[PDB]
């Protein structure tokens, strides 16, 4: 397939920590979707490939009912290494960093794979993670911290029928589970319900690592976010606490070319030295 | 330390009926109550190892029920004629050495193993009281690395006793009488399995046995096969 | 012996007092640590490890330690941080019947790594010839039946060993133990240790709606003032202690030595008297 | 048995105080009553040597 590649509006912005805050503006530093940033337009009209899993990642789906279920997380998706295949069953959701690799292809019944090995984990979560013309979008970050594989989540009843995009909007998550398993995760692997016996397309950003200003309402939740590195604005309002620039000019951070080439010149010299005659002699000095 | 009979030559198999009693327990777990039959001159020769089940041997001595506290084996009608004596083992105690016991005297008349596998020692004549004497039982049929063997020495007038007892490749507990004087070492895998002496304090003048076979806990082996032993003679 | 449980437990609140009161156990020597101590450190999985020996075969479980089930069937290294956790089974294990149920593999090549399992019933063979399976003068059963019965005496009756072998790599930490809870104080002055977060104040009743999944709670300028209660959800409300700058206000040592005193932000309610801005 | 070693105190230590002791420890509120029984022995470990 040639994969599309759609702009992602202001969309992804998650809570870092669980702290609660009334009426403030928050400059946090952390892995962060980049604000019109571009995304994969993977459509699931067949479509199985295997994504860099670099940082952290930002999934989405606009399915109807159960068209996209389950996640294939892992780092090479072999029997030798571990692997992670959490899944949406009937009502409930089943979590195993068992070392399954595949039997012959990541579809579904457990038909994603057919192999047995020692596991080290079995967090079965009971509940589970997930009107005409009213669609549903699911998004998802993951993120992977040293000891800590965290999932975040928001499932918004999205309503307009346009063609299928990204919708205009802020929508915070809300963390679900906070797995403390440790294994290493470079690759991503998605899966749709087959049930042989446009419909849906998913989409999968990439986090980077960046600076964002949000606001916190009175309640309690994130209504705003502004980046820091989209455009000079942006930089002028995180500079300065305050979403709202008075007229006048700023003085913003300092800007440096940074070099492109790099050259390393020793002298022509090319021999060896002694050392073979140094350190071991006839028996030693004295 | 066990119970037995000084002698026993009345009613010369009829009533004999020797046992070992001082036991005062119910022989720990594995009931196993071995007999050996000390002979002068050859090496001593098993009889009998379980209760019943007696091994490939004169069939008119069986019947070692254990009555009581202790192992009645009967041995009426077995022969008028017999120069020998029967030694009995028992308290198989984890680490318990000293598992036989007194010399009885069962002569019922009083005055009237080979090529099995291989049988060679060291023959320490007029041992210099001190050094090192090494002494081998080379065996060229069993594997002399695999098998449970062990060393008993036996002195004039005194009983046999465990000396040294050598598991597979993982132990090398000493008996109690030299209490860390004595250093076993195994030669070659392939070759032979011999001794050491390391400096005895002249109780080592006992001859020695090394038999293929553990003597408390004794399995089956196949056969039970033993070798003459050598006078130490210290000069000490 | 020769096929142990090697059961791995995580993701629990290993309370180890509750074994001290389950079975009349005999041995309860920890070697790594103190069970005081054990109840609060974390680990990441606990290995159980269970079998039954004799009653002269409990000393040679150790650190260390040669025998006929010390280095045959499972044999510890000098760092097993676990208990050597044992007690008598002689009311159940026990029926005069025939015990050719057990095995201890009296027969061996040589001694096995230590916290190995080996699950192997092949004829034990003596060298020197190819046994394709045979039973006489040179290979044998090299595994053997106990003979436990119930008329006995000690020494000699099945107790069941267990063993708790402990890891700490480089994972989270799951097990970590009992957690001591005390009882709530409001308005009032006092310290306080909720989950990790320290420190003093007076713990009030609070009218913010925190998110279902917040459980901490910052103010404008970095400063705690409201946490979730790890009991029943509560939300409180933690403003620090009483305290205050004081003045003293004296006509100097010259004419008299009466002073007064100032308590700055006091409502003269929380220290003649008179109260002003 | 002439190099003896502590065992666990209910009470950290002091600096520059000597810990001399001969009594039973007690765990929780069950006193032994000097018969050692579940979790209260003396703090007299001897040091195994070889
Ligand atoms: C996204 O990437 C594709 C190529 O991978 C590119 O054609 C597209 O222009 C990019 N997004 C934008 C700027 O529309
Ligand atoms: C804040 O919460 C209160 C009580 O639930 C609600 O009435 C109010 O509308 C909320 N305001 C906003 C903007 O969240
Ligand atoms: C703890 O148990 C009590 C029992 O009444 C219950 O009311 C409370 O909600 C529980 N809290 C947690 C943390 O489960």
């Amino acid at each position: 397939l040639p994969p599309a590649y759609t702009n992602s509006f202001t969309r992804g912005v998650y809570y870092p920590d669980k702290v609660f805050r009334s009426s403030v503006l928050h400059s946090t530093q952390d892995l962060f979707l980049p604000f019109f940033s571009n995304v994969t337009w993977f459509h699931v009209i067949f479509d199985n490939p295997v994504l860099p899993f670099n940082d952290g990642v930002y999934f989405a789906s606009i399915e109807k009912s159960n068209i996209i279920r389950g996640w294939i997380f892992g780092t090479t998706l072999d029997s030798k290494t571990q692997s992670l295949l959490i899944v949406n069953n009937a009502t409930n959701v089943v979590i195993k960093v068992c070392e399954f690799q595949f039997c012959n292809d990541p579809f579904l019944e457990f038909r994603v794979y057919s192999s047995a090995n020692n596991c080290t984990f079995e967090y079965v979560s009971q509940p589970f993670l997930m009107q005409g013309n009213f669609k549903n979008l699911r998004e998802f970050v993951f993120k992977n911290i040293d000891g800590y594989f965290k999932i975040y989540s928001k499932h918004t009843p999205i309503i307009v029928r346009e063609p299928e995009d990204l919708p205009q909007g802020f929508s915070a998550l809300e963390p679900l589970v906070d797995l403390p398993i440790g294994i290493n995760i470079t690759r991503f692997q998605t899966l749709l319900a087959l049930h042989r016996s446009g419909a849906a397309a998913y989409y999968v950003g990439y986090l980077q690592p960046r600076t964002f200003l949000l606001k916190y309402n009175e309640n309690g939740t994130i209504t705003d976010a502004v980046d820091c590195a989209l455009d000079p604005l942006s930089e002028t309002k995180c500079t300065l606490k305050s979403f709202t620039v008075e007229k006048g000019i700023y003085q913003t951070s300092n800007f440096r070319v940074q070099p492109t080439e790099s050259i390393v010149r020793f002298p022509n010299i090319t021999n060896l030295c002694p050392f073979d005659e140094v350190f071991n002699a006839t028996r030693f000095a004295s | 330390v066990l119970t037995q009979p000084p002698s026993a030559s009345g009613s010369p198999g009829q009533s004999v009926t020797i046992s070992c009693t001082g036991t005062s327990s119910d022989f720990g777990g594995y009931n196993s109550v071995s007999w050996y039959q000390q002979h002068p001159g050859k090496a001593p020769k098993l009889m009998i190892y379980e209760v019943s089940k007696r091994p490939s041997g004169v069939p008119d001595r069986f019947s070692g029920s254990k009555s009581g506290n202790t192992a009645s084996l009967t041995v009426s009608g077995l022969q008028a004629e017999d120069e020998a004596d029967y030694y009995c083992s028992s308290y198989a105690g984890s680490n318990n050495f000293d598992v036989f016991g007194t010399g009885t005297k069962v002569t019922v008349l009083g005055g009237g193993g080979g090529s099995e596998v291989q049988l060679v020692e060291s023959g320490g004549g007029l041992i210099q009281p001190g050094g090192s004497l090494r002494l081998s039982c080379a065996a060229s049929g069993f594997t002399v690395s695999s098998n449970y063997m062990s060393w008993v020495r036996q002195a004039p007038g005194k009983g046999l006793e465990w000396v040294s007892v050598i598991y597979s490749g993982g132990s090398t507990y000493y008996a109690d009488s030299v209490k860390g004087r004595f250093t076993i070492s195994r030669d070659n895998s392939e070759n032979t399995l011999y001794l050491q002496m390391n400096s005895l304090r002249a109780e080592d003048t006992a001859v020695y046995y090394c038999a293929r076979g553990e003597i408390q806990p004794y399995y089956y082996y196949g056969m039970d096969v033993w070798g003459q032993g050598t006078t130490v003679t210290v000069s000490s | 012996v020769y096929a142990w449980n090697r059961k791995r437990i995580s993701n629990c609140v290993a309370d180890y007092s509750v074994l001290y009161n389950l079975a009349p156990f005999f041995t309860f020597k920890c070697y790594g640590v103190s069970p005081t101590k054990l109840n609060d450190l974390c680990f990441t999985n606990v290995y159980a490890d269970s079998f039954v020996i004799r009653g002269d075969e409990v000393r040679q479980i150790a650190p260390g330690q040669t025998g006929n089930i010390a280095d045959y069937n499972y044999k510890l290294p000098d760092d097993f941080t676990g208990c050597v956790i044992a007690w008598n089974s002689n009311k159940l294990d026990s029926k005069v019947s025939g015990n050719y149920n057990y095995l201890y593999r009296l027969f061996r090549k040589s001694n096995l790594k230590p916290f190995e399992r080996d699950i192997s019933t092949e004829i034990y063979q003596a060298g020197n010839k190819p046994c394709n399976g045979v039973a006489g003068f040179n290979c044998y059963f090299p595994l053997r039946s106990y003979s436990f019965r119930p008329t006995y005496g000690v020494g000699h009756q099945p107790y069941r060993v267990v063993v708790l072998s402990f890891e700490l790599l480089h994972a989270p930490a799951t097990v970590c133990g009992p957690k001591k809870s005390t009882n709530l104080v409001k308005n009032k002055c006092v310290n306080f240790n909720f989950n990790g977060l320290k420190g003093t104040g007076v713990l009030t009743e609070s009218n913010k709606k925190f998110l279902p999944f917040q459980q901490f709670g910052r103010d404008i300028a970095d400063t705690t003032d409201a946490v979730r209660d790890p009991q029943t959800l509560e939300i409180l409300d933690i403003t620090p202690c009483s305290f205050g700058g004081v003045s003293v206000i004296t006509p100097g040592t010259n004419t008299s030595n009466q002073v007064a005193v100032l308590y700055q932000g006091v409502n003269c309610t929380e220290v003649n008297v008179f109260q002003t801005r």
